[PDB]
């Protein structure tokens, strides 16, 4: 994730929690995909609603 | 008045030491 | 520290033992007693709290909440039928208060939705401007040449003007400096001007409409973009159809007249134009008045006006009214065992569940708090709106405009001195200067300044808006130039109709509280200032596609509250798809016709179980399954419900009733409804109701309550029941008396002590020991108290005034020159003296006649069955006389009510009691009986 | 710093009822509004040396 | 000539004032700043901030 | 939580929770809230509602 | 939940 400038590779110390970092919920880091191409899921989409704060739902 | 008397049995709360606990059907 | 622990040290603590008073030395205890107030000792001692830890909950795995999918449905063509089935595990109890139905489905609503009151596109501009558009005609044209006349603006300046039209931009070096000219697309942008008041002048470039593209008003005008740079020009038509990589523009220059004037032999333009074909619309206006015949482009349809459409609000009633089959045939909910299947729910159409309901929550909270999960936001009025509080305006300082500059009009001036002084403003000698600059921009005298007075405008616009829209259609004209739908409840016909803005101006009943009489019949909660109504359209959204998910809750009232045990039980409920019955508007228009629709998809419900102890749970179940312990309650409004018509133009309803018991009968009430306004229960679906306005009869919103005039009693068809010698008019009510010469007017209006006393002790329960004010919880919303507004105003006495002209609205005037001639339009006319509203007050004022009457609105009129006209119980003494003195009586009612011009219904409610009672003998049974004591079902079959 | 008074049209979200999505990231009493604030500080006076 | 066409708009409201209840004008739950409550000869403080 | 952080945390204690009440979360943003564990914070350059 | 309980 974080680390070098005198180190390697893999955590250590004080864990930011967050069940499984870039647990599913609300996901900026990656693309999603509807299910069939029917836009229903209760998650979010990957779009920006969430750059400047507001929920959607139809 | 229209009508409101559907109220509850006239009880008054059940007696305690240290304000609250339950007591059931006792 | 925080060392301690454990329960020796949570009693040394007080967090987990005895009270205080208990663990206080006795001498302590009773001295707090002593000099409690005065000298409080209650919060220096800690009392402890604890929560029961065993037989209060269970720790089995159990859901608090449980979803029932429908286990059939059916949707019809205006119905929607759900079943459950809804089971109650052992050991669970369900309560049915926390259960209510989840709908979802998409609304769609006509195109008379409009939920603002302005115009969305432009709304600064004035409502004459007309775009920059050409036309063609012919105005010495001859043949096939047409004369192409451009009116415009042209706002931003250029640098040159060639055959590649306005030139603004430039290259940097590369090869000398390029020109770089304005994109046809957008780049003549019509929101980017010059930046000062002083010009750039040089060329000038501007956009243009082609007379493709017909005149509408700049004021409500848009055009979707076609570009994502916000050009506005449509593609040309092809080979290949409307789509091309074209666009439809084009330049057209032009220049001064006179040879001299630009070229002798050149005629170089000065202006340019991207002229283009565009997507105009008006969405949200309308034209209120043109010359022309015709819409198309046209020197005389540079002048048009227009008006913002009404503002009509549309979304779901107030608790979800109409949205279920309450007190209907065939329709009926359900609810049963699932083995004996024998309903436990009968409705009966002399009930009416949604109007009670309304006065439950009346009484067990406020109305004014809103609450979006059941949907709850009260229709209400602006009481300035309903009734007309009228002061004039403070405008007693001038207001003026000014130009940007703010210097006026300027003259050039040069400088001069004097040569050498000897006075004399041309004899001490005086010449030119020439360190001070000619051309100097000077004003002489004050500033150029053009007077409004806000004040008077901002009530004006107002008044207008709230009041005159909101008057009857006998009062409006169909403009000369436009046509209107046939039907009279379509939203285009009732924005297409132009009332005069002098019938309710600010200049007449000034300085009277006083609602107008053309207003007393008019719906007072179909206007956009309802903010229950506002509130609930807004819950939704701003666009006529409306996906929407709502909870609804139950409101029948035997099974509302009750507690439902073990048992598999069979719940079925239908729901309308009926429009104007579940959707509440602002103007009341019928939205079959306007294009609203609704449909279900997923219904379902939901339930909620307290997650009690199964040893406790199982204790309870024993204990409610016992033939004393069943389980009663009763309707709110437990009555008999029933209309009678008032035929159109009639002063008297005969209402008869025939030989009844009268064994446990409550007063009456009554309001007066319209038929249109009142939707008959009893169908699945009404073809004749065409409104979808506030339906008072559901909604608790009566306004109709101050046409009585009298009513009177008749038992046995001889004895009348105020004549026991009761009363000042010994033998009926009165309730307004209009003409009053034995002062039995009260409270500044035409209203009886009489009856100011009988409504004082049906509500209030006080007026033998002197009128109060009522405390703040023996009135409510629909309370007596706060709906009844005395008003008075004085007008001209048109017999004793000697210099009484009857002048009609055609031939008054009042701000003449400043305000349009019996339209919202421009102004017309000149200062002139007006002669309008007769003085009533200073030096000249003419002889007056007084006016005196009352509103009373979301009241029903109530006549206990009591002897002392006030309940101290609601059984009543002579509910109690019925019990030995009864054996069936006639009831005869007549009743006086002031003329309508539409026809009308009488609402009586007869008062009684609505037994709903119910048990459970066995897991999976439920049984109940219904009773009503002098009206009642099953009295003449089994 | 200037804003463009087309950013808030005043015929934007024109009939909704609904708050600004750059304004829930926004401190709501940190405004010239509130009406404890402008309470406190006009009980001190209108000057800067109080 | 060109200083005749400017514009100016007024500075926004800023409003200053004591806080709510006097919030954070005294030291509470800090200590090297905590307070002091005791008896005299004894001095065995009875306030312990946290 | 760092800014861009969807990862919001507590995943500490191993007390003894006799005697527990609830809990209650919000969120705060960093520049907003003073440390009272400092007699002065050289860092606070916020005046608004804290 | 956020309380204080006394005589």
């Amino acid at each position: 994730m974080s680390g070098s400038g005198s180190f390697e590779g893999g955590v250590f110390s004080p864990y930011l929690t967050g069940r499984l970092p870039s647990w599913a919920g609300v996901r900026q880091n990656v693309m999603g995909s509807t299910v069939d191409g029917r836009p229903v899921q209760p998650a979010n989409s990957s779009t920006l609603t969430y750059a400047t704060l507001s929920s959607s739902s139809v | 008045d229209i009508n409101f008397s559907s109220l509850a049995p006239r009880h008054g709360t059940r007696p305690f030491m240290g304000t609250w606990s339950d007591i059931g059907t006792s | 520290m925080a060392t301690p622990s454990m329960l020796p040290q949570w009693a040394y603590m007080h967090i987990a033992g005895q009270d205080a008073s208990e663990y206080l030395s006795p001498g302590l205890v009773q001295f707090a007693r002593a000099t409690d107030t005065y000298f409080s000792l209650g919060n220096k001692f800690r009392n402890p709290t604890v929560a029961p830890t065993h037989d209060v909950t269970t720790d089995r795995s159990q859901r608090l909440t449980l979803r029932f999918v429908p286990v059939d449905r059916e949707d019809n063509t205006y119905s929607y039928k759900v079943r459950y089935t809804l089971a109650v595990g052992d050991n669970r109890v369900l309560d049915m208060a926390s259960t209510y139905f989840d709908i979802r489905g998409v609304l769609d609503r006509g195109p008379s939705f409009k939920p603002y009151s302005g115009t969305a596109y432009n709304s600064l501009a004035p409502k004459g401007a007309p775009n920059s558009s050409q036309w063609e005609q012919k105005k010495a044209g001859n043949g096939d040449t047409m004369e192409t006349h451009t009116f415009g603006v042209a706002p931003m300046g250029g640098e040159n003007i060639t055959i590649d039209g306005l030139q603004i931009g430039t290259d940097a070096t590369a090869d000398q400096d390029k020109p770089i000219y304005a994109d046809k697309t957008f780049q003549p942008e019509p929101q980017v001007g010059e930046e000062n008041w002083q010009e750039t002048e040089s060329f000038y470039g501007g956009r243009a409409l082609k007379k493709d593209t017909s005149m509408k008003p700049c004021y409500g005008s848009y055009a979707r973009p076609t570009n994502v740079k916000g050009g506005q020009a449509k593609l040309k038509v092809g080979a290949d159809g409307v789509p091309t990589k074209e666009f439809d523009i084009d330049l057209a220059f032009f220049d001064t007249p006179g040879g001299t004037v630009n070229g002798q032999d050149e005629y170089k333009a000065d202006i340019v134009m991207y002229t283009e074909n565009t997507y105009l619309e008006t969405p949200d206006t309308h034209v209120v008045y043109k010359p022309g015949k015709d819409d198309a482009s046209s020197e005389i349809n540079l002048v048009q006006q227009s008006m913002p459409n009404r503002p009509n609000y549309i979304g779901f009633r107030d608790n979800f009214i109409g949205l279920m089959y309450y007190n209907s045939t065939g329709n009926m909910g359900v609810l049963a065992g699932q083995a004996s299947q024998l309903n436990a729910v009968v409705d009966l159409q002399d009930r009416n569940t949604e109007l009670s309901y309304q006065l439950l929550l009346d009484s067990l909270g406020d109305r004014t708090r809103y609450f979006s999960m059941w949907n709850q936001a009260v229709d209400s009025y602006d009481p300035d709106v309903r009734i007309i509080e009228n002061h004039g305006v403070e405008d007693e300082l001038p207001n003026y405009c000014f130009p940007l500059d703010g210097s006026g009009t300027n003259a050039a001036y040069q400088g001069v001195k004097v040569k050498n002084g000897n006075d004399g403003d041309v004899e001490s000698e005086w010449e030119n200067d020439d360190t001070v600059a000619a051309r100097n921009q000077l004003c002489k005298g004050n500033i150029f300044a053009m007077e409004i007075n806000l004040q008077a405008n901002l009530w004006r616009s107002f008044l207008y808006s709230n009041v005159a829209l909101y008057l009857p259609d006998s009062y409006k004209y169909t403009p000369a130039n436009i046509t209107l739908p046939t039907n009279t409840n379509t939203y285009d016909y009732m924005n297409g109709r132009v009332v005069p803005p002098s019938l309710v101006d600010a200049y007449i009943n000034i300085g009277a509280r006083w609602s107008l009489d053309p207003m007393d019949n008019v719906n007072p909660f179909n206007h956009h200032r309802n903010a229950g109504l506002r509130y609930r359209s807004m819950l939704l959204g701003n666009g006529r596609y409306v996906p929407f998910h709502i909870q609804v809750p139950q409101k029948f009232f035997a099974i509302k509250s009750l507690l439902l045990l073990p048992g598999s039980y069979t719940y079925e409920w239908n729901f309308r798809k009926d429009v104007n019955m579940i959707l509440q508007s602002s103007l009341g228009n019928d939205l079959r016709t306007d294009g609203a629709s609704i449909s279900f998809t997923s219904i379902n419900l939901y339930a909620t179980f307290f997650p009690m102890a199964h040893n406790t749970a199982s204790t309870l179940e024993a204990m409610l399954r016992n033939d004393t312990n069943d389980q009663s309650f009763n309707d709110y409004l437990s009555a008999a419900n029933m209309l009678y018509p008032i035929p159109a133009n009639a002063t008297n309803v005969p209402i008869s009733i025939p030989s009844r018991n009268w064994a446990a009968f409550r007063g009456w009430s009554f309001t007066r409804l319209k038929t249109k306004e009142t939707p008959s229960l009893g169908s699945g679906f009404d073809p004749y109701f065409v409104y979808s306005g506030s339906i008072p009869y559901l909604d608790g919103t009566f306004y109709l309550n101050h046409t009585f005039k009298k009513v009177s009693i008749t038992f046995d068809s001889s004895v009348s029941w105020p004549g026991n010698d009761r009363l000042l008019t010994p033998n009926e009510f009165e309730i307004k008396r209009t003409v009053d010469g034995e002062g039995y007017n009260v409270a500044q209006c035409n209203m009886t002590k009489d009856w100011f006393l009988v409504q004082m002790l049906a509500h209030y329960n006080i007026g033998y020991q002197g009128f109060y004010v009522p405390e703040g919880y023996k009135d409510r919303m629909y309370s007596f108290f706060r709906n009844f507004q005395p008003m008075s105003r004085q007008v001209v006495d048109e017999v004793n005034y000697k210099d009484y002209q009857a002048v009609t609205l055609a031939y008054q005037h009042n701000n003449s020159g400043f305000v349009g001639y019996l339209a919202p339009t421009m102004r017309q006319g000149q200062p002139y003296p007006a002669n309008y509203p007769y003085p009533l007050i200073g030096k000249s004022a003419v002889t007056s006649v007084t006016q005196k009457k009352f509103l009373c609105d979301r009241v029903m009129w109530r006549i206990p069955f009591s002897s002392n006209f006030m309940s101290m119980g609601a059984l009543t003494d002579l509910g109690q006389n019925m019990l030995y003195a009864n054996s069936a009586h006639a009831l005869d009612m007549n009743f006086e009510v002031d003329p309508m011009d539409e026809s009308t219904l009488l609402y009586v409610v007869f008062e009684v009691f609505d037994v709903v009672r119910v048990h459970q003998p066995h897991r999976g049974v439920i049984e109940a009986v219904y009773l009503r004591t002098p009206f009642s079902a099953g009295n003449a079959t089994t």
